[PDB]
């Protein structure tokens, strides 16, 4: 529940 | 449905414009850096390099990655601070780095939490600075005991190599790695503590008493444990700490009886180990779930908290109960020293710099890392 579902690359 | 997520972005973007405009008055230092991937973890390393006759010093940070289907890494970055931010080492890591913490007695030794439930141990000087192009993870120890991933991780600062870990499997694992050669051995847990009935969110050793640690969990409890006790299913003390999940705890490094917890109920609670029946104070200003709480390494009355409302609040418990003008009472309680508004996404972790008072590094889900220091006139 703590971690976001879709981290983004830059 | 999912429409309110669009205007809250519009309001976030406007408040960030205001915050940028006011930085010269509120801050003595602001540095922002965008990482390739977000870090779930941050912790300053304890050592500084002060190169000859130059106006800055070089500090280092443990970070990690949280990718989507790309190789993850444990990360050491360097920061130049006055008296530049570069990645210095990336180590291949299996899955995202849930949390990474260096060992006080030997800060080359870094423990990490993986999604696969393994707790990994790296001696980062035993790895090349550029990671193995295979992507294969080669940790110096693998610590087994959990059946699910977790977050809390705590090295005993008085008993070298004694590591605690909290997991979503509802258990706390203890390893003693002190006499285990760091050659890729697998070590199973010395003790597993089973008092909690729900996800254990955080665990932390006491800073002075080598046998004492606390844990907090989704069962709303703070538990105080004594490793000298033969009963591992029942803690020494158990308190209903919050009206929702308790995500974090921190022992005060100057006041041996005091600790603080942070909760999904949006409060930070203050606790005295000599009488856990009575919460000492409740710090209320956060607008959403709190995931990290940390006492200042320099100032015994100062602690900070962060979480999903994108704010990092700094508290001064010596100001509890002081009078305010009603115009001052607007922005919040007297014990609220400072609100850091520089982030525009949930803050995942933060760390107080141990060598430069009032400097903090904080990292958020939108890949931003900020190194900042509030204006000196704010803490007199």
């Amino acid at each position: 529940r703590r971690k976001q579902e879709q981290p983004k690359r830059l | 449905a999912a429409f309110d997520d669009a205007v809250e972005e519009r309001v976030i973007n406007e408040e960030y414009k205001i915050w940028k405009k006011n930085t010269p008055f509120l801050y003595d230092l602001v540095m922002t850096h965008a990482l390739e991937w977000p870090s779930l973890t941050a912790q300053w390393l304890p050592d500084v390099t002060r190169p000859e006759g130059k106006d800055f010093s070089i500090h280092r940070l443990v970070l990690g990655t949280h990718t989507s289907d790309e190789q993850n890494h444990l990360v050491i970055a360097s920061v130049q601070l006055p008296n530049k931010i570069e990645i210095e080492i990336k180590i291949n890591h299996e899955g995202e780095v849930n949390r990474a913490r260096y060992m006080p007695q030997n800060p080359c030794i870094i423990a990490t939490k993986t999604p696969s439930s393994d707790v990994l141990v790296f001696d980062y000087t035993k790895h090349p600075s550029k990671p193995d192009p295979s992507g294969e993870c080669n940790p110096d120890l693998r610590l087994r005991g959990h059946q699910k991933e977790g977050y809390g991780l705590s090295w005993n600062p008085n008993l070298s190599g004694h590591l605690l870990s909290a997991s979503d499997d509802h258990t706390i694992c203890l390893w003693d790695i002190s006499a285990v050669p760091k050659e890729g051995k697998v070590v199973d847990a010395k003790t597993i503590f089973t008092g909690h009935t729900a996800v254990v969110e955080d665990v932390s050793w006491h800073l002075l008493h080598e046998s004492l640690f606390g844990s907090v969990a989704d069962d709303q409890k703070l538990m105080i444990w004594d490793t000298r006790s033969n009963n591992t299913s029942k803690p020494s003390h158990s308190v209903d700490a919050h009206t929702a999940e308790v995500n974090c705890l921190s022992f005060n490094p100057y006041s041996e009886f005091i600790l603080a917890t942070g909760s999904a109920d949006k409060t930070v609670a203050l606790w005295d180990l000599r009488n856990l029946k009575l919460k000492l104070h409740s710090f209320e200003s956060h607008k959403d779930e709190i995931f990290q709480v940390q006492w200042s390494p320099h100032n015994e009355t100062i602690l900070a908290s962060s979480g999903t409302d994108r704010r990092l609040n700094v508290w001064d418990l010596s100001k509890i109960g002081e009078e305010q003008s009603p115009e001052d009472a607007e922005d919040g309680p007297p014990e609220l020293l400072f609100i850091h508004g520089g982030h525009t996404a949930k803050i995942s972790d933060f760390s107080w710099n141990p060598n430069e008072p009032w400097v903090i590094c904080s990292v958020s889900e939108d890949n931003i890392m900020q190194v900042w220091q509030m204006a000196e006139n704010i803490y007199n």
